């Protein structure tokens, strides 16, 4: 009866099916393909446009070999490994030269069995002729002949709020942090900290937060008022989502004391420093404070609401309502694989290829591309 | 011996009972904390004691049938490898796993592994390995044990360094 | 149970002051100059042995969250055997291993603490 | 960082790891584990507002309490009443194949939070789905001994894939963070309803809330460990 | 223990209690600050008895009131008087201290300074709860007996 339940002995068949389709190194392949297919194109478009010269589509050829006393040959693992050649493929850009008062660029090594590698298609009989073993998993790179593997780098997940208690001999007792990161383009790493000065029994436990490019901690009230939220209560509605929790609220009275020296957004923005300072502030609140979410302009509420959320998860931890966050929880950790890894490079490098093409223009009052930067770059 | 495994399987079974009762007692708030200790600390203290005590008497039970022929007993009698703890963990119960001088913590929220319900302080949940190496561990057992044995590897690495330092 | 009140007008915080002529508590906004009378004479409450928080996360769908355990008891009210219990939600060291059941049918909270001090559980 | 944490279950092999030096710092993935690769969050951040997601702009806290807040890749997009209906949607949209199977979603019911992730680099693993939608009986794994012969079928012919199991909602990908909210059964049989003494003692299946079921528990080991015979009758180290 | 004394399970109790550090905190249930202007009658109907009774054989309008757990008290060798006077002589002459007698169904203490009082009455609640020692020696937290 095809509708009957199952036995454990059956789950094994579910497993054959699992592996029959992903092999034992999918983590590798998949990561890489994502880079090629989507991640790369995304990298070319960003700060490409030059002040116009723009870059469009990206094309990736299959493994090639540029050799003296010869023309371009189709490369394969067997030969790369033997002659100590880097097994990479052709990388061409689509440039546009408009004018304001298609093109080769480096080689991209290739993960051995991803979309490109002629082995991702090869059958069994074709592998043998190719002098490659039908049992090789290949999630590696061939560089200067030796096979290089990229080891998964474990980092803490970003864009997540965590609260941690601090050691008894410190002037702070609690903290809320956020590893703000733009999933794409630039990927700044400015972390935000919401500190709670004074321990249990100190006079006036105040709350100040640390903002980037600012040489001092600024009291939450004042940062709220810099975000356009002036009236206490209105501010407190962003922090305490409950008017009966007199305990939390009581804990916030010492915060209101702080900002009892700045009663308007003008001064709220200024305190962080006129004229000069004020624009310096606004900018920071926009593009350098709580960058994930929005770097734009008209989103200063979606942020005030968050800062509050953070101050809330902080106070819960200081009321013994919720435990400190587990730094060792695996779900708040990420593994950067071959794809994201190359990505971190290709950016740094392409950035240069761009910053050079510019310098090529500046000195040429009146095809100028160093393809060596992106090739030697990845290789090294 | 067959009867010995029986006397062991119950020695553990009643050991779990005490753990069960002491829990119901605490859940009713009838537990009176020790001096300087928490109701929570003195609960763990009592529960751990019941399990190690279960592990030891299960062991002596096992150790006892070992004939004078039993090669392992022979190596223990001569004094060349072997010890209660070995026979005890091999032949009878393995024991309570621990890490940082406590039973398996709630790394997951309010729980040990996602195969349990929250606020579960039973022995199965927080690290007790009722089986023996001869009998084999269960998945949940295999993992906690893994967690412990690991702590044993981590500080062994430390104890090695920090000592080599001191010595020099 | 110290509920504080805001200043009408400039929705800011009110602070207590004393009317030495008729002995009564006046809360006055120090942003502008609004002033009003006080509801109660209680200005501060600390609570070293707090009780709020045991009950927490007791929301309408709670019976739908599978991670919670379930025992069949009778709530003092709807004598129904559908309960989902859990230890205190207060995460302190001295908290007790007392349980708190939540009758799924009538949505009432009842404890296993044979010393029930609380009248409103929270 | 070097102790074998609780969450490592089913992702990182509990045993394989270098002795001493890089002990606990260097890990190994378990056979059936994989890693999120990354998806576009925009089409979901949109869907949401189309089913509640009362935009955070006009969130009146003291006028909306029972409402759950919504998160997408760390971002607080808004509030939402009746999340119970919303989640059932998404759940099927991921089992329909309509939402990338990588995306993880967690509802902290008691915490009043619905969190959705599309981040890249989140280790996860597959689990059988047990959702009880059955008139005949009480709760059970959707996969039936019929799906199986239909799998073993495809093996003999060497059209029923693993992906096919994925799109028919027979299996799912659960990462650590979403795991916090599920009740998993170990074996399918022995856990959804005289004793050989010579067999290990196991606890019971006191559960009528099971959401998933392990494909097999031996899938918590990595490559190395998978080659050990009876590693379960062996001392930990 | 002193020579001849080493069996007195009870003498082992005395010393422990004279050694172990005890804080007002360990016995306090909750503190409150009320606006009670007239020191002849309380706005809190429960202290009516305490107030009259305080004349048998200046002050501000702000009241600092503490409630003590009968249990925490009976456990540690503590008495309202012992406690009360201990607080009383920490602030010596410049803080009025009054408390219900051990007999009352509620253990309570009433304080008053002696113009910004709601602040003094707090920096003071902390000094009371933290600094003020009731019985024992500092640093000596736990104390166990052994035979
Ligand atoms: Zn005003
Ligand atoms: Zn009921």
């Amino acid at each position: 009866d095809e509708s009957a339940p199952i036995t454990a002995e059956d789950s094994w068949a579910v497993i054959s099916a699992f592996f029959r389709e992903k092999g034992l190194v999918s983590q590798q392949l998949d990561s890489f393909n994502q880079f090629v297919d989507y991640t790369l194109q995304d990298i070319i478009c960003e700060d490409s446009t030059l002040i116009e010269i723009s870059f469009g589509k990206i094309y990736v050829t299959k493994p090639m070999v540029n050799e003296s006393d010869g023309v371009t040959h189709a490369l394969y693992p067997q030969e790369a490994r033997l002659r100590n050649l880097t097994y990479s493929s052709g990388l061409f850009v689509d440039v546009k030269k408009r004018t304001y008062e298609k093109v080769f660029i480096g080689r991209l090594p290739i993960m051995l069995r991803s979309k490109n590698c002629y082995l991702s298609e090869a059958t069994e009989s074709d592998l043998y002729k190719l002098k490659e073993c039908p049992f090789d998993m290949g999630g590696y790179f061939i560089i200067n002949g030796s096979e290089k593997v990229l080891i998964a780098q474990e980092r803490s997940a970003g864009n997540i709020v965590q609260v941690f208690k601090k050691a008894a001999p410190s002037p702070i007792s609690h903290v809320a942090e956020i590893r703000s990161a733009l999933e794409k383009g630039s990927r700044f790493i400015s972390t935000l900290q919401v500190k709670l000065y004074g321990r249990e029994g100190s006079s006036a436990r105040t709350i100040k937060a640390t903002l980037p490019y600012i040489k001092q901690d600024i009291p939450i009230v004042i940062i709220f008022r810099a975000l356009g939220i002036i009236p206490d209560g209105e501010i407190l509605e962003h922090i305490c989502y409950d008017v009966n929790d007199w305990q939390m609220l009581e804990m916030l009275k010492p915060c209101v004391e702080d900002g009892f020296v700045i009663q308007d957004r003008e001064t709220a923005l200024d305190f962080i420093g006129k004229e000069k300072r004020i624009q310096y502030a606004k900018d920071i609140l926009q593009k350098e404070f709580l960058p994930h979410i929005t770097q734009l302009e008209g989103f200063e509420s979606r942020k005030a609401f968050f800062l509050g959320y953070m101050i809330n998860r902080l106070l819960l931890c200081a009321l013994d309502r919720k435990d400190q966050d587990d730094r060792d929880h695996f779900g708040k950790k990420r593994l950067d694989l071959a794809g994201p890894l190359l990505a971190q490079l290709f950016k740094t490098l392409f950035k240069k290829l761009t910053k050079d093409i510019f310098r090529y223009m500046q000195r040429t009052v009146e095809l100028a591309i160093n393809a060596k930067t992106i090739t030697s770059g990845l290789k090294y | 011996d067959g009867p010995t495994m029986r006397e062991i399987t119950e020695t553990i079974a009643e050991a779990k009972k005490k753990v069960l009762d002491v829990t119901k007692e605490a859940q009713a708030n009838l537990l009176t904390a020790k001096h300087g200790m928490t109701l929570r600390e003195s609960f763990e203290d009592n529960v751990v004691r019941f399990l190690n005590e279960a592990r030891d008497k299960a062991g002596r039970l096992a150790e006892v049938n070992l004939k004078d022929l039993n090669n392992v007993k022979q190596m223990v009698m001569a004094g060349s490898k072997g010890s209660f703890i070995n026979i005890a963990q091999m032949s009878a119960c393995v024991g309570q796993q621990s890490v940082e001088g406590k039973r398996i913590a709630f790394g997951f929220v309010d729980r040990t592994l996602p195969h349990f319900s929250k606020d579960d302080y039973s022995p199965e949940s927080k690290g007790f390995v009722e089986n023996s190496y001869l009998r084999g561990l269960t998945p949940q057992e295999f993992f906690f044990h893994a967690m412990g044995g690991r702590e044993g590897l981590i500080d062994t690495a430390v104890k090695t360094a920090e000592t080599g330092y001191i010595q020099r | 149970m110290t509920t504080f009140r805001f200043c009408r007008d400039c929705n800011n915080m009110l602070y207590p002051r004393e009317d030495k002529e008729n002995n009564r508590l006046l809360f006055e906004c120090r942003t502008c100059s609004y002033v009003e009378e006080a509801g109660s004479p209680l200005v501060y409450r600390h609570e070293l042995i707090t009780n709020i928080g045991e009950t927490a996360g007791v929301v309408q769908d709670i019976g739908s969250d599978p991670t919670l355990p379930r025992s069949d008891r009778e709530c003092p009210k709807c004598h129904s055997r559908e309960n989902v219990f859990f230890q205190s939600q207060q995460r302190r060291k001295d908290t007790s291993m007392v349980l708190f059941f939540v009758c799924l049918s009538c949505s009432h909270i009842f404890t296993s603490d044979q010393k029930n001090k609380r009248t409103q559980f929270s | 960082p070097r102790q074998l944490h609780n969450t490592h279950w089913g992702l990182v092999c509990p045993a394989e790891t270098p002795e001493g030096q890089a002990c606990g710092l260097v890990k190994n993935l378990s056979l059936m584990s994989c890693i999120s690769v990354g998806t576009d969050p925009m089409p979901i951040i949109t869907f949401l507002s189309e089913w509640g997601m009362e935009p955070l702009e006009d969130y009146v806290p003291h006028q909306s309490p029972d409402a759950t807040r919504v998160f997408v890749n760390g971002v607080w997009h808004g509030v939402h009443r009746n999340p119970a209906r919303l989640m059932e949607t998404l759940r099927t949209l991921r089992r329909k194949g309509d939402i990338n199977p990588e995306v993880s979603m967690i509802r902290d019911i008691r915490e009043k939070e619905l969190k959705i992730f599309t981040d890249a680099g989140r280790v996860y693993r597959p689990l059988f789905i047990v959702e009880d939608d059955e008139s005949l009986g009480h709760k059970e794994l959707k996969v039936r001994k019929g799906h199986i012969a239909k799998l073993m079928a495809t093996e003999y012919q060497d059209e029923y894939t693993w992906s096919s199991l994925l799109n028919e909602g027979l299996v799912e990908y659960i990462d650590a963070e979403e795991e916090e909210s599920i009740l998993i059964a170990m074996q399918p049989e022995d856990l959804e309803p005289d004793v050989d003494p010579a067999k290990r003692i196991r606890v019971s299946h006191h559960a009528t809330t099971f959401t998933h079921c392990e494909i097999h528990p031996s899938m918590i080991l990595g490559v190395a460990a998978s080659i050990i015979p009876f590693p379960d009758h062996n001392q930990s180290p | 223990l002193e020579p001849g004394h080493a069996a007195d399970q009870e003498q082992a109790k005395l010393i422990r209690s004279a050694i172990e550090h005890t804080t007002l905190k360990s016995v306090t249930i909750a503190s409150e600050i009320y606006y009670d202007p007239d020191p002849r009658s309380t706005v809190i109907p429960e202290d009516e008895e305490i107030i009259q009774l305080h004349f048998s054989l200046q002050q501000s309008p702000w009241l600092l009131r503490l409630e003590l757990d009968r249990a925490a008290m009976n456990d540690k060798d503590l008495t309202m008087g012992q406690v009360g006077e201990r607080i009383k002589q920490t602030f010596k002459n410049d803080l009025f201290v009054i408390w219900s007698e051990d007999n009352d169904e509620k253990l309570i203490i009433r304080c008053r300074v002696v113009a910004e009082e709601d602040h003094m009455l707090k920096k003071i609640e902390n000094t009371m709860l933290e600094n003020i020692t009731l019985r024992g020696v500092e640093n000596i937290e736990r104390v166990v007996m052994m035979k």
